[PDB]
RNA sequence: UGACCGAUAGUGAACCAGUACCGUGAGGGAAAGGUGAAAAGCACCCCGGAAGGGGAGUGAAAUAGAACCUGAAACCGUGUGCUUACAAGUAGUCAGAGCCCGUUAAUGGGUGAUGGCGUGCCUUUUGUAGAAUGAACCGGCGAGUUACGAUUUGAUGCAA
RNA sequence: GAACAUGGGUGAUAAGGUCCGUGUUCGAAAGGGAAACAGCCCAGACCACCAGCUAAGGUCCCAAAAUAUAUGUUAAGUGG
RNA sequence: UGUGGAUUGUCCUUGGACAAUGGUAGGAGAGCGUUCUAAGGGCGUUGAAGCAUGAUCGUAAGGACAUGUGGAGCGCUUAG
């Protein structure tokens, strides 16, 4: 048995989230919220709040164990993104792109 | 009747996208690239199936000169004499009978020994 | 034991229960075609003969006449507007030996 | 006959010959046209005499 | 002053190798069910 | 295709030989190991894989070459520097280090592949002091065609 | 009424059109259709300040939840079988070990230790691998037509 | 229109120069040899094959085939 | 040259032939598919069109058939 939680649509570049969900992958729950509050990134408590979530999933619907818990999949897709202007010199303006995130994470219990 | 092309553009585009299956980089993913670089298979392969019969045919001539030196011979004597002797046999057969039973290719060197 | 025979146009070596393929023969499925043109014979009793060594391939059953594998054969030119495609099925026919005379 | 095998004389119709359809035809491209001059201009051609 | 040809998906993979965060020192509180920062305190982390 | 014989891996043997360069003329003796290392002399050699035996010299200082070649046929050398043109060793380099100059003659004979850079690493030759390799049971080839 | 169009088509305009917007002014002038048969538009419980999830419920369907019929490429990711840190490469193709597979059943399929051969494509040229021109990639659209005459060929009807 | 070989003019019995004449090849021709080389030598690809005989050029190694035989010539690496 | 096959133009008057089959600007001939109409006969909530995958069939442009997704129309034969 497994549980999951997903945010969907989260302001914030997708390659900038990227680089906090590797290193909590394939680890101790007890041991991956200990790392999400000790990185100083924009995206660490973001994704803290997802992964406390979805261990609140598995103690409601499945009421397992909470000791016994590993993240299995951890991954995020990318969302719509706005289009912006900033005006530049000699009358010529440039563009500006705001992608979000569909940060989604796993929990499994190390069987199928 | 105006007839606006669709589901006919794409259904041709999508079988020389299968073809360049195993290529590196974007030719086996851009119909652009895929396009030209099956079209360049298509006059190599071509162009080494008539190269096939050259390679393994020098082969064997390199491996019948190895096994006629063991016996104080060489392979333009060896085949004058063998031709001397009114014997048809194909360079094939005459060193697949070498790696095999090598009896049989010392009696045939006798015979084109004594037919000089 | 093992023989040199000639068909089509080229040579070929049984070994007494070997299946082999050769040009499309003028017989049917499940018949019995004979080699009458033995070049070589040796593994028991070396005899290599000039023309032949009088002693024809024991009769060897044929089995699946059909088609090839079809290939496709394209060429075109560089900075011309010339290009060719087609496509051929070489048909062949399968047999094994059981016997083998000298 | 029927209306439904009803058939026209023989070599009787034709299909037109439509230019500039590809390579394969062999009135592509160029569209039997040559390469420049003023022969090759849409709607060229001195007048008749 | 310009790339004169495009980067592909192989050569942009291989520069972002190094391009990565290493992990805390995470020095776990003596006894206080928290987690205190290397040579830091917190308010639940006593150690 | 049909039947052709090729050769692989777990199914041919290398043996250890031993030529001696008392009286040869360096390029004589040059061209008949290479065609031993590529292993050229066997009914089963294949261009795919690596077919042949070792070769060891014992005599790499009684090595001669006839004509005025002693004095001249100059050796050149580049490190990529400006003007790094290095050809201080002449003809008359069979006196120090003269086991590199048989090396580089027996190595300028091989082709310049994956394989045939491996190829010419079975190869020891020696300036005149006896081989350490007596636990190969090298056989003495000596005699040449 | 139609061998007329069916949302880049047909009117510039199927909807917020001569409207957003642009110019001192005359003037120029877009983009944008589709939940379901019926709102029965997610009562309730759990995590969060909220947004959004996970159960449950409504329905034939919830990967039909208003980013709402179908959902193709370019592009971005996660898992996994075989392979890679002594090597010079228009990246393919011919031959070929080893390690895994099992089909529209056939002298099957995936991966590739090594060997031989090999300077993209279009246009313009006496001649282009060219250091001559064009194209970042993918999808949709985009060029011998019709009316009336002249001459020649095939087909059919009647024939001085 | 171009090169190659010949027959001339022009220029300096200069030019991968320029203008005519007679042939061949390239243009519109792949394949083998000249290390690489549209125009030079040999030869004109309807398609299959892990068959055979030859042309120019070649046979110590890279790299298919003589470390062939007989006779002279050459001491410069001439060959290159 | 040997052995099997494809097309022609001939020939002889049913398959052995006889020859022949590089190709640019061009000339001539035979075909494949797309949208709409007519007639005849068909398929479809026991799942149409489209989309995805596959080791299948034809001398080429191409054509079938299973399986998953999808939820209302669409093929085939002759001619225009």
């Amino acid at each position: 048995m497994e549980a999951k939680a997903v945010a969907r649509t989260i302001r914030i570049a997708p390659r900038k989230v990227r680089l906090v969900l590797d290193l909590i992958r394939g680890k101790n729950a007890a041991e991956a919220i200990a790392i999400l509050k000790l990185t100083n990134k924009a995206s660490s408590p973001v994704i803290e709040k997802v992964l406390m979530s979805a261990l609140a999933n598995a103690e409601h619907n499945y009421d397992m164990n909470t000791d016994e818990l590993v993240v299995k999949e951890a991954y995020a897709n990318e969302g719509p993104t706005l289009k912006r202007f900033r005006p530049r010199a000699q009358g010529r303006a440039s563009a500006i792109n705001k992608r979000t995130s569909h940060i989604t994470i796993v929990v499994s219990d190390g069987k199928e | 009747p105006r007839v606006k092309g669709g589901t006919v553009t794409r259904a041709r585009r999508k079988k020389t996208i299968k073809l360049a299956k195993g290529y590196f980089g974007s030719k086996h993913t851009l119909y652009k690239v895929a396009k030209q670089q099956v079209m360049k298979s298509g006059q190599y392969a071509f162009r080494d199936r008539r190269q096939r019969k050259r390679d393994f045919r020098k082969l064997w001539i390199t491996r019948i000169n190895a096994a006629a030196r063991q016996h104080e011979m060489s392979y333009s004597r060896l085949m004058n004499g063998l031709k001397k002797a009114g014997i048809d046999i194909n360079r094939k057969m005459l060193s697949e009978i070498a790696i095999s039973d090598e009896k049989a290719f010392a009696q045939l060197v006798t015979k084109a020994k004594d037919a000089l | 034991m093992f023989a040199i025979i000639e068909t089509g146009g080229k040579q070929i070596k049984v070994e007494e229960g070997q299946e082999i393929f050769v040009e499309k023969l003028d017989v049917n499925e499940g018949d019995t075609f004979t080699f009458d043109k033995v070049l070589f014979v040796g593994g028991d009793s070396v005899k290599v003969g000039a023309p032949t060594v009088e002693g024809a391939t024991v009769t060897a059953t044929v089995n699946k006449q059909g088609r090839g594998k079809k290939i496709t054969v394209f060429t075109y030119k560089r900075r011309k507007n010339s290009k060719r495609k087609k496509g051929h099925r070489q048909p062949y026919t399968k047999l094994t030996i059981d016997k083998i005379n000298a | 006959m029927k209306l439904h095998e009803l058939k026209p004389a023989e070599g009787s119709r034709k299909e037109r010959n439509r230019v500039g359809r590809g390579v394969a035809t062999g009135n592509g491209k160029t569209s039997g046209r040559g390469h420049k001059g003023q022969k090759a201009r849409s709607g060229g051609g001195v007048r008749p005499g | 002053a310009v790339p004169k040809r495009r980067t592909s998906k192989t050569r942009k993979n291989k520069r972002r190798t190094h391009f990565k965060i290493s992990v805390p020192g995470m020095t776990e509180c003596p006894n206080c069910g928290e987690y205190k920062l290397s040579h830091r305190v917190c308010k639940n982390c006593g150690s | 295709m049909r039947q052709t014989f090729m050769a692989n891996e777990s199914n041919i043997e290398r043996k250890w030989y031993v030529i001696d360069a008392e009286g040869q003329t360096l390029g004589r003796l040059s061209s008949e190991v290479a065609s031993i290392l590529r292993g050229k002399n066997k009914v089963t050699y294949t261009p795919h894989v690596d077919t042949g035996d070792y070769v060891i010299v014992i005599n790499a200082s009684k090595i001669e070459f006839t004509g005025n070649k002693e004095t001249d046929k100059v050796y050149y050398r580049h490190s990529n520097h400006p003007g790094g043109i290095k050809s201080i060793t002449a003809g008359e380099l069979r006196r120090t280090n003269p086991e590199r100059l048989i090396e580089n003659s027996i190595k300028g004979m091989l082709p310049s592949t994956r394989l045939g850079e491996k190829q010419g690493k079975k190869l020891f030759v020696y300036g005149g002091a006896e081989h350490p390799h007596a636990a190969q049971q090298p056989e003495n080839y000596e005699l040449r065609g």
